[PDB]
């Protein structure tokens, strides 16, 4: 059943599973034409497909071709979704394909069965978590190949970088998932805690900077003030 | 007009046949059905006054056989059987029909709901879905699970409905997922009509012999496989002009003869609010929309 507050932990148990999240599949510039109407602008998107456990990113880049003469996009989006998803799996060996996928919009329900009707035996979930997963196009690196691809294109990264080495997979992902929701409240104060010190940098293999222990602790208090600011300059309080 | 006489009726129940039904009181002197229309399949079905749970009935077709009913004090119901003897029958009927000690088909001459009902449903193919070849009548109550049902346990007291399920391999062709999905035309027209059920008759058969048992028994499998078959068609963007107009008018016989009190259980919000306002053939339908709407204008 759906993924919760109450079942967190299983995220970080040995069954492999993976994150799907859609929103970024199909994105758009909204603008006027000469004769002053609106119309849209199809850009770059991606999958974020994501093992919560490892860190394993499945970055699909969504070619604006792909939507070419296309009809219904924000459908059709979600089942080009599932059909990359579905060929994932069928292209990962059999030891490595999730027992478990978990959609982060219950939308993406239907479309992902549908697609993985050959494996029965992968669980489709839907989440009540509301993570922020949406915010992985605010992640320089990941935006930057998105935009630059002229082709479709698959690219694969860790989103924890070397984290793993000094702490567990649940404290890994609560930090990634602070920096995402402090990137979505409030992307340029977000950046700017993560870059006011250029002495510390960010490795070429790696997505974000190379704080120590010590760091984070200063950095991660940075994005909860952030966040808690935001939600009063938001709400008046 | 063939006649199914009864040896007595030693409990007092309410007897069906098909969409007409009376009381019948504890040892009261009732010994049959006569009239009942040649054409056309028919139940009978009983309620008992103890117990009214348990809808239970005999879809039959005098054509067939000679039929009679008789209760069974150990098993605790009308049963009815098949008489040989066609001599031993006439002699058994006429003495009942002499004595007036039998009810009448009440058809009214005007009424065509019962042909309208059961217009595509055979005999031969009842005895398809519910299994039992020894007897040439087909018993089905409101407890019997279906095939379906089952996969998701008895499987000799089953109702073998066509399993519809539209997140399945049948339904859906590798590289049309989408397409298959959105329109359901290759799941209705390939797969079902011309693969399993041959022709839109024995569909439309099965669909309304689906309905009645609901409707008769509060058969809940059943139900959910009308709601299959009629939501199978609707969500198709192709099929044959005829198969649309003729489904206008089953369905709405349908919903004209459903007890008004009863649609809360036996009719699908979901799927009836899909069929006539959301599906490809929403516009396909205007005699059931009509009806509905008149009707049943909460369910929408
Ligand atoms: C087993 O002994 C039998 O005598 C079975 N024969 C039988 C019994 C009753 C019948 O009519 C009943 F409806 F009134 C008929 Cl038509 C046949």
């Amino acid at each position: 059943g759906a993924m919760n507050s109450s079942n967190y932990a299983e995220l970080f148990n040995n069954d492999i599973k993976l994150f799907v999240d859609d929103t970024n599949v199909y994105r758009v510039t909204v603008h006027k034409t000469f004769e002053g109407n609106v119309a849209t602008k199809a850009i770059n998107g991606c999958i974020f497909t994501l093992n919560p456990k490892t860190g394993h990113l499945f970055l699909k880049i969504i070619h604006t071709s792909v939507w070419a003469g296309q009809k219904r996009l924000s459908q059709l989006a979600k089942w080009k979704t599932a059909e990359e998803v579905s060929a994932l799996v069928r292209s990962l060996p059999k030891e490595e394909q999730p027992k478990q996928i978990i959609v982060t919009r219950k939308a993406m329900l239907d479309p992902l069965e549908v697609h993985m009707l050959d494996f029965p035996n992968i669980a489709i979930r839907p989440t009540e978590l509301r993570l922020p997963f949406s915010a992985a196009m605010s992640i320089d690196k990941l935006s930057d190949v998105v935009m630059k691809a002229t082709e479709p294109q698959m690219v694969l990264f860790n989103i924890y970088d070397d984290w793993l080495d000094r702490i567990s997979s649940y404290t890994a992902f609560s930090r990634l998932t602070l920096l995402l929701r402090a990137l979505k409240t409030n992307e340029e104060s977000a950046k700017m805690i993560l870059l006011s010190d250029p002495t510390i940098t960010i490795k070429s293999y790696h997505l974000w900077p190379s704080f120590t222990d010590e760091q984070w602790i200063t950095i991660e208090s940075q994005m909860r003030d952030l966040i808690l600011t935001e939600y009063g300059r938001k709400y008046n309080v | 007009m063939n006649t199914v006489p009864f040896t007595s009726a030693p409990i007092e129940v309410t007897i069906g046949i098909d969409q007409y039904s009376f009381n019948v009181k504890e040892n009261q002197p009732f010994h049959g059905i006569k009239d009942i229309p040649i054409g056309h399949v028919h139940v009978i079905h009983f309620q008992h006054a103890d117990n009214s749970s348990m809808r239970y009935g005999y879809w039959f077709d005098c054509r067939m056989g000679n039929f009679y009913i008789q209760y069974d004090p150990k098993d605790g119901l009308y049963k009815m059987m098949e008489e040989r003897d066609g001599a031993k029958f006439e002699n058994i009927v006429h003495n009942f029909k002499e004595r007036q000690m039998m009810v009448s088909y009440p058809k009214i001459d005007e009424d065509d709901t019962w042909y309208n009902l059961t217009e595509f449903v055979q005999m031969d193919k009842i005895r398809k879905i519910v299994r039992k070849d020894e007897n040439q009548f087909s018993y089905v109550d409101s407890s019997m699970t279906t095939v379906q049902e089952n996969e998701l346990s008895d499987p000799a007291h089953s109702l073998n409905y066509t399993v519809i399920n539209f997140k399945s391999r049948e339904a859906i062709r590798p590289g049309h997922e989408m397409e298959d999905f959105l329109d359901k035309s290759y799941y209705l027209n390939t797969v079902m009509l011309q693969g399993i059920f041959k022709n839109s008759s024995n569909y439309f058969g099965e669909l309304q012999f689906a309905f009645l048992n609901a409707m008769f028994f509060g058969n809940y499998g059943s139900s959910l496989q009308w709601h299959a078959m009629i939501e199978l068609i609707c969500s198709s963007a192709t099929v044959p002009k005829h198969m649309l107009d003729k489904l206008d008018e089953i369905l709405y016989y349908q919903i004209k003869t459903l007890p008004e009190q009863y649609s809360d259980i036996l009719l699908n919000e979901r799927v009836w609010n899909i069929c006539l306002y959301s599906s490809f053939q929403k516009n396909s339908l205007h005699n059931t929309e009509k009806i509905m709407e008149n009707k049943y204008p909460e369910l929408l």
